[PDB]
């Protein structure tokens, strides 16, 4: 830490200040009898905004929690810190983005109402950013707007209803084919018994869920062959009897979209 | 540090479920508040028909934009930290130096007050100029008198009784306000339920921080004394009781925070639900909207 | 057709609007459609709630198995390894320091999804939820449906999760008014029954108040409650009784 002189006062000879973490805050020198108050020397968290590395590989960091002050401090890496792009905000010192003073909707956020964004050549810009556009309703006392027309506008709204059924054995996962092992988890009571309770209850929910969300009907309704709803076309959210899973386009679209890359079913 | 590296991925595991903690949490104040992308605001000629909207507007004498309701609140409930960096709560004022000497930080919301305030105005001056229709398109300006009128219809109550008893209405609607204002000026725990999420974290941190103090079986609970007195090979058992007791320590917290962090989320999508069913229309709901016909 | 004039009388706009409209308005609902398809197709980051949902599962899978080869404090991070090398009066100390770290893997990881499913439970609670009060009715809460005057929705199965199509009705084309609370004919006071009145400039007409369509003030569209000096705002108008005429003619 640092030490520094401190306007504390202490007894005749008493020695030092602790505080709550039972961490020593000050210390009487032994040799003066002169006090010092310790503070640990500066540190935190460390966040780089970027854009998409194919976007541009320029990048901008934060230290949060810290003004730029200490940077010359410790002037591991130090390339960005040349100066004339440090920006203070009270999530910290942001390193390599230009400040501007108009504002735009949030693209990357920093905290304390600043983002960041790419823009024009090309550099980082930290901005305040702008809620909204400013509108001012012709209120008056005597005067309406009644719309002369309409839009039928369609939006989606994606919610997840269950998850993937996970089942373990507690005995396998830890020590799986080890007698020594198995006879000294056992003196552990009933902790596998628990685990695989909540998780076999979980597995059961998840199909109550997918129950509760799609079983509403209990008669399997079907369109005519013949589709005159009015002039309203709904062949793209049918069902399409040539593919061989009786689903939509839409449908086909959503699971097409869903992707697990990862490793969620290419461990199958 | 190398110690706790055989332990495995326990420190990132536990910094991905606070920040994810974190980064929902601005996710619900913007599910909240920004429910509309056009900042409305109020005409600089307030005649609403003689309805008194002064203590819920903005006020620009104020250098941020919080009506006198708002700042009542925001003297009632006394924060813990506002992301403040470090260059009558009593104790998270000094809470905040040493805590965060502890290797553990606070974080500013995205969204900074003002900006709370200015969805808070914009929202209340499209209601007050649009009735419900600034929520399901766009502001269709309309005299307050006849937004109430509709409201009335909707009540099942015959607008000719608005028409008829506006003046009765209006001074009603004023008094309640006052009344309103007297309440919050006056009480000590209206505000209960932002005091006790306050709290809750603040004893959280608390209980955190002061689990640093626990030998957990160790001959001393400072980790620096403990090197410092003995050697590595014999050291090694009293930095593994000391992380031991410090990992369960940050599990139990952070399994704490993250229930904490549901029961917010919950209470997140409930007022923002309000929002749009009590402030961008008119509610059927019996008792959601308050106790009577909303 | 007539589904969705019921429909319209839900959301307040009178079913000769729609009537009247069918060709435009049907026109309109299979443009969204086919954006709603393409915007779909094309997005590819629609669907970031269920590909958040499994992301986070298998990271957690992940994590549960590299959780496997950590020493927690042991000789090694193999059991095998550690009983060839070790006799079994000294190796239960071992053995007995990899139990304790992965059962404190276990249990974090039943924890974690312990709340994960809380979360998805509330999700699928809410999907139930909006399924009967959207696809099985018309919702008049705000916001619930979709943005606007909520119409109808169709519900679309996703992997690990469902996608409502929410059809909405959407005010467009605004036009200025002058309007009046009632009207005054015989020293009476007339209120809209059923809509607004509103000035084009020189005449004074009924609206409804969703869709400008402007009728001439009379008897059948207007009450009559109390006198004219009691309401503020009040204006003269002609109020057109149709009787009043017919027995003029007869
Ligand atoms: C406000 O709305 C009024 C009613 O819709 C409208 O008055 C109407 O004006 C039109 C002319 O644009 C008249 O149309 C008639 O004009 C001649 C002369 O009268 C006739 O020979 C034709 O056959 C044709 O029918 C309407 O008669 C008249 N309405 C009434 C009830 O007399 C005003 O012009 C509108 N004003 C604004 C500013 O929009
Ligand atoms: C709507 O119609 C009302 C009734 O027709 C009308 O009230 C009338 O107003 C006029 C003048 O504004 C009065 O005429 C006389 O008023 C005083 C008497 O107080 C005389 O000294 C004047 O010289 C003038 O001759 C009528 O007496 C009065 N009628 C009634 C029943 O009180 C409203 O003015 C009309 N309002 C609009 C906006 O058109
Ligand atoms: C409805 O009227 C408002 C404003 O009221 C009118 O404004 C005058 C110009 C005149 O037309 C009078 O009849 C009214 O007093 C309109 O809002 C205006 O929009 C324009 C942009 O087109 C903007 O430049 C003005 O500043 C706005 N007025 C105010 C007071 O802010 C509105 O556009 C009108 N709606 C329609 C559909 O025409
Ligand atoms: C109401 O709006 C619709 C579309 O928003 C209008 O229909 C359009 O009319 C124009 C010509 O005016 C055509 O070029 C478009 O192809 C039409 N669109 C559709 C989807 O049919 C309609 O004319 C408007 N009506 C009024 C009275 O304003
Ligand atoms: C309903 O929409 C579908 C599109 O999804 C229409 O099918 C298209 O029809 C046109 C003309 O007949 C063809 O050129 C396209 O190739 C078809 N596409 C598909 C995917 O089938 C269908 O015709 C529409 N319904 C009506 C009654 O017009
Ligand atoms: C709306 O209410 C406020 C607060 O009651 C009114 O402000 C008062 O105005 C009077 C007249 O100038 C002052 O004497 C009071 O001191 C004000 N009160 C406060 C708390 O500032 C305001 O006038 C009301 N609006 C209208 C249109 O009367
Ligand atoms: C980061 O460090 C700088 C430099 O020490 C601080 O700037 C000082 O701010 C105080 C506050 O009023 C001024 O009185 C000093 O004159 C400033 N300069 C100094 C001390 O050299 C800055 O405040 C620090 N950051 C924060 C957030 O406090
Ligand atoms: C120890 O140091 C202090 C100040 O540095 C001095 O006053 C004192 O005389 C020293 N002790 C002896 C025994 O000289
Ligand atoms: C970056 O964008 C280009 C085109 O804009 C695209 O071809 C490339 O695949 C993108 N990068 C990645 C990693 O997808
Ligand atoms: C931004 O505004 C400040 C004062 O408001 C001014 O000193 C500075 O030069 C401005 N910078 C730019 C890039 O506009
Ligand atoms: C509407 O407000 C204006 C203010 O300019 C006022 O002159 C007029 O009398 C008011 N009309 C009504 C009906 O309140």
């Amino acid at each position: 830490g640092v030490l520094t002189e401190s306007n504390k006062k202490f007894l005749p000879f008493q020695q030092f200040g602790r505080d709550i973490a039972d961490t020593t805050d000050a210390v009487r020198d032994p040799q003066t009898l002169e006090i010092l108050d310790i503070t640990p020397c500066s540190f935190g968290g460390v966040s780089v905004i970027t854009p998409g590395t194919n976007t541009s590989n320029q990048v901008a960091v934060l230290y949060q929690g810290v003004n730029c002050t200490e940077v010359p401090v410790a002037i591991t890496w130090r390339v960005y810190s040349t100066g004339s792009n440090v920006f203070q905000t009270r999530a910290g010192c942001l390193i390599g983005a230009e400040h501007v003073n108009n504002s735009y909707e949030c693209d990357i956020p920093i905290g304390a109402g600043i983002c960041a964004s790419y823009q024009t050549s090309q550099s980082i810009i930290a901005y305040t950013m702008s809620l909204g556009a400013e509108n001012s309703v012709a209120y008056s006392n005597n005067s309406i707007a009644i719309p002369t027309n309409f839009t039928i506008s369609v939006t989606t709204e994606i919610l997840p209803v269950s998850m993937t059924k996970t089942s373990v054995d507690c005995t396998m996962y830890i020590c799986g084919d080890s007698t020594e092992c198995s006879n000294l988890l056992l003196q552990y009571g009933s902790f596998c018994t628990q685990l695989n309770r909540a998780l076999t209850g979980i597995a059961v929910e998840q199909d109550k869920n997918t129950q509760e969300v799609f079983a509403q009907v209990k008669q399997i309704y079907k369109t005519p062959p013949i589709k005159d709803f009015g002039g309203f076309n709904f062949s793209q959210i049918l069902p399409d009897p040539s593919k061989p899973s009786k689903r939509s386009f839409i449908e086909d679209l959503l699971f097409n979209k869903v992707t697990l890359a990862d490793a969620g079913f290419i461990k199958q | 540090s190398n110690l706790l590296l055989q332990y495995g991925s326990f420190c990132t595991q536990l910094n991905r479920a606070l920040t994810g903690i974190a980064v929902e949490q601005d996710k619900n104040t913007q599910e909240v508040f920004a429910q509309v992308k056009q900042i409305y605001k109020t005409p600089p000629i307030k005649d609403f028909g003689g309805f008194n909207f002064s203590q819920i507007l903005p006020d620009p004498s104020k250098p941020s934009k919080r009506s006198f309701i708002e700042d009542l609140l925001f003297n009632k409930v006394t924060l813990a930290d506002a992301g403040f960096i470090k260059q009558g709560d009593i104790a998270a004022r000094d809470l905040i130096c040493a805590q965060k000497f502890n290797g553990l930080t606070v974080l500013p919301p995205l969204l900074t007050d003002e900006m709370i305030a200015q969805y808070t105005s914009a929202l209340l001056a499209g209601t007050i100029t649009s009735g419900w229709t600034f929520g399901a398109g766009a502001a269709l300006q309309i005299p307050f008198a006849m937004q109430m009128a509709y409201r009335f219809n909707g009540i099942g109550v015959t607008q000719n009784v608005l028409y008829e008893n506006q003046k009765l209405i209006a001074n009603q609607f004023n008094s309640a306000i006052g009344k309103i204002q007297d309440s919050l000026s006056s009480t000590a725990s209206a505000l209960g339920k932002l005091q006790d999420v306050v709290n809750q974290n603040a004893q959280a941190l608390n209980t955190l921080v002061k689990q640093l103090s626990s030998n957990f079986g160790a001959i001393s609970s400072v980790l620096n004394d403990i090197l410092s007195r003995l050697d590595p090979p014999e050291a090694e058992v009293q930095i593994d009781r000391l992380i031991t007791g410090r990992l369960q320590s940050l599990q139990t917290y952070v399994t704490q925070q993250l229930i904490r962090a549901a029961e917010i989320r919950a209470s997140a999508n409930l007022a923002a639900t309000k929002m749009s069913e009590c402030v961008l229309g008119q509610s059927k709901r019996v008792d959601f909207c308050g106790k009577g016909y909303h | 057709a007539m589904q969705m004039a019921y429909r319209f009388n839900g959301i307040g706009v009178t079913q000769n609007v729609l009537y009247e409209n069918q060709k435009l308005i049907a026109n309109q609902f299979n443009s969204a459609i086919g954006k709603i398809q393409d915007s779909l197709s094309s997005t590819a980051s629609a669907l970031g709630k269920l590909q958040d949902v499994v992301n986070q599962n298998a990271q957690a899978l992940n994590t549960l198995v590299k959780q496997l080869s950590s020493n927690f404090g042991a000789i090694s991070s193999v059991l095998n390894d550690i009983l060839s090398r070790l006799d079994p009066p000294e190796a239960e100390v071992q053995i007995d320091r990899l139990i304790t770290g992965r059962l404190q893997s276990l249990q974090t990881y039943v924890t974690q999804q312990l709340i994960r499913a809380a979360e998805i439970r509330a999700s699928a609670n809410l999907a139930a939820t909006k399924m009967s009060e959207c696809v099985l009715g018309q919702s008049k809460r705000v916001d619930f449906c979709g943005k606007g005057y909520h119409l109808m929705s169709f519900p679309q199965s996703a992997p690990h999760g469902v996608v409502f199509l929410h059809v909405t009705y959407v005010p467009a084309q605004e036009k200025n008014f002058t309007t009046a609370p009632a009207i005054c004919h015989d020293g009476k006071a007339h209120f809209p029954r059923e809509g607004v009145f509103v000035s084009n400039g020189t005449h004074w007409f009924v609206t409804q108040r969703n869709f400008y369509e402007p009728q001439i003030i009379t008897t059948d569209n207007t009450f009559v409650s109390g006198n004219c000096d009691v309401v503020i705002g009040i204006v003269n108008n002609t109020v057109y009784d149709p009787l009043q005429p017919e027995l003029d003619s007869f």
